[PDB]
């Protein structure tokens, strides 16, 4: 389908346990600016980013949400473009499990929060900017999806991004296609 | 319901 232009890895921990690595493929030709923001926050380039932040909200059979590195509760985060930035486009959809999309507070309020779907979420199409998909590591996404949460859907054991970074792609490549 | 928002979490 769309072409992967850059990859990003996250090493996750659930409570006191190293659980594995997730590798994302990002669609920099489709949504260049939303991809640049995510990659810059994964490398910590501009002095702030995702390393050591938590996934604050996970709901089984829906998605896992993270990226609030300032407040850690869903109300914070910021982008490399300022505190919030506009919706770039809605060309890609939440096609099935493993797609990565921007969380927001309505139209044009993207910051740093994102979610990874664990099911197709067609009701979010056209309202959230989709910009990448999990290439490797869907089984560690399912382990975070299954952690116990309290009644506010917050993990009882902290799910931490212990390390993260960019992996260069020399030739953009299409995802498995149909 | 099943939304993914940042600030006012809804049903």
């Amino acid at each position: 389908g769309p072409k992967v232009t850059v990859k990003v890895y996250f090493d996750l921990r659930i409570g006191d346990e190293d659980v594995g690595r997730v590798i994302f493929g990002l669609f920099g030709k489709t949504v260049p600016k939303t991809v640049d923001n995510f990659v810059a926050l994964a490398t910590g380039e501009k002095g702030f980013g995702y390393k050591n932040s938590k996934f604050h909200r996970v709901i089984k059979d829906f998605m896992i949400q993270g990226g609030d590195f300032t407040r850690g509760d869903g109300t914070g985060g910021k982008s490399i473009y300022g505190e919030r930035f506009p919706d770039e486009n809605f060309k890609l959809k939440h096609y099935g499990p493993g797609w990565v999309s921007m969380a927001n507070a309505g139209k044009d309020t993207n910051g740093s929060q994102f979610f990874i779907t664990t099911v197709k979420t067609a009701w979010l199409d056209g309202k959230h900017v989709v910009f990448g998909k999990v290439l490797e590591g869907m089984e560690v996404v399912r382990k975070v999806e299954s952690t116990k949460t309290d009644s506010r859907d917050k993990p009882l054991k902290d799910v931490i991004i212990a390390d993260c970074g960019k992996i260069e792609v020399e030739k953009p490549f299409a995802i498995a296609k149909e | 319901x099943l939304l993914v928002t940042a600030g006012l979490v809804l049903a």
